[PDB]
């Protein structure tokens, strides 16, 4: 739970990259689902 | 805050994007109607393939429907579901 | 932890709407960005 | 089916992820080949439902980008180059 929150976390405010401003493509959206359900299923 | 060489690539190469297309574009034998709104947001292939001889083209396609407004001379607006192709899958292919 | 963390799957899966394929704005992550935090020491 | 307000809100102009020939921007060195060829930017797209209006940036940033650019002849550089961004966008009218 804690360190998989972490690591969302770190994903989160990083998932621009340098792409600030720039849409985030579905397929990371469906990523972060995939982290936070796995995330819910632990914790 | 420099986007690196790696990273430009990848986001620039052909793949499916979001693209704004006019509905007459889609519809281009529609006579009778103006749409509201004018365009519609579509997954279409875009980018580069840093080829001159290759180009970005669908190899997976599908539909979506959405509500749009049909707008005539001297009657009331319509709401009317209307189908648009979709791009799921891009590849750089010789021209 | 697991009850907030079912509360923001939802919140995340509510985003996509009809748009399959389509990618999301980053401001549209605010939510669990702020969220996520308030389940470090909290959760 | 997406909605009709879903649809238009999406249509409608705003700053969207825009996929840009280097030589737009940059038409004063079409002497080099810059690999990618292409770069993804955030420019006013979508539409303003009016004849009379575009859709016109009201605030503007600049992203930086590692591109590689060829003289036919010499070897590859990588090198900086700065784009224009577009943050917010109205319709405006043309006139």
């Amino acid at each position: 739970c804690a360190a998989e929150l972490a690591a969302l976390e770190a994903e989160l405010a990083a998932l621009e990259g340098p792409w600030k401003g720039y849409p985030i493509p579905y397929g990371k959206l469906q990523f972060l689902i995939k982290k936070l359900k796995q995330l819910k299923v632990a914790c | 805050e420099v986007v690196k060489f790696m990273d430009v690539y990848q986001r620039s190469y052909c793949h499916p994007i979001e693209t704004l297309v006019d509905i007459f574009q889609e519809y281009p034998d529609e006579i009778e109607y103006i749409f509201k709104p004018s365009c519609v947001p579509l997954m279409r292939c875009g980018g580069c393939c840093n080829d001159e001889g290759l180009e970005c083209v669908p190899t997976e396609e599908s539909n979506i429907t959405m509500q749009i407004m049909r707008i005539k001379p001297h009657q009331g607006q319509h709401i009317g579901e209307m189908s648009f192709l979709q791009h799921n899958k891009c590849e750089c292919r010789p021209k």
